């Protein structure tokens, strides 16, 4: 969600 | 090949890390790291996922591994400035979460995560 940096990419 | 290799262990890790098996995901990007070591995402990943365990010492090392292979790699800092941060080098976190805002000039994370590295 969003360009955050708790998602794998 | 090497290349598919890079995206077997993205795909098998992200579909165990997204599921809440982090300890499981980083059996699978580690593959990835020992197949090719030039994707940034394969040691961010595996450091995310380190970090969901409490693992800060791991992602710590994951984090410069990502940042290593990129430079320009914004999250790899905001992620390990988060894993500084409860590993006790907190104002080693900050040094990292200073270069996120340089990386994207507007970044949320990094103004409120390195908020709490400068509260009481």
């Amino acid at each position: 969600s969003g360009p955050t940096i708790e998602e794998v990419d | 090949g090497p290349h598919m290799q890079a995206i077997s262990e993205k795909d098998r890790g992200n579909g165990f890390f997204k599921e809440g098996k982090y300890e499981r995901a980083i059996e699978c990007y580690t593959r990835g790291i020992a197949a090719d070591g030039a994707n940034a995402l394969l040691p961010a990943n595996r450091a995310m996922a380190y970090l969901k365990i409490q693992k800060y010492e791991e992602a710590e090392k994951d984090c410069t591994q990502a940042i290593l292979l990129d430079g320009s790699y914004s999250k790899a800092f905001a992620r390990r400035g988060t894993a500084r941060t409860f590993l006790g080098k907190l104002n080693e976190a900050k040094q990292d979460f200073e270069t996120v805002l340089l990386l994207e000039p507007g970044n949320k994370q990094a103004v409120t995560e390195l908020s709490k590295i400068k509260k009481k």
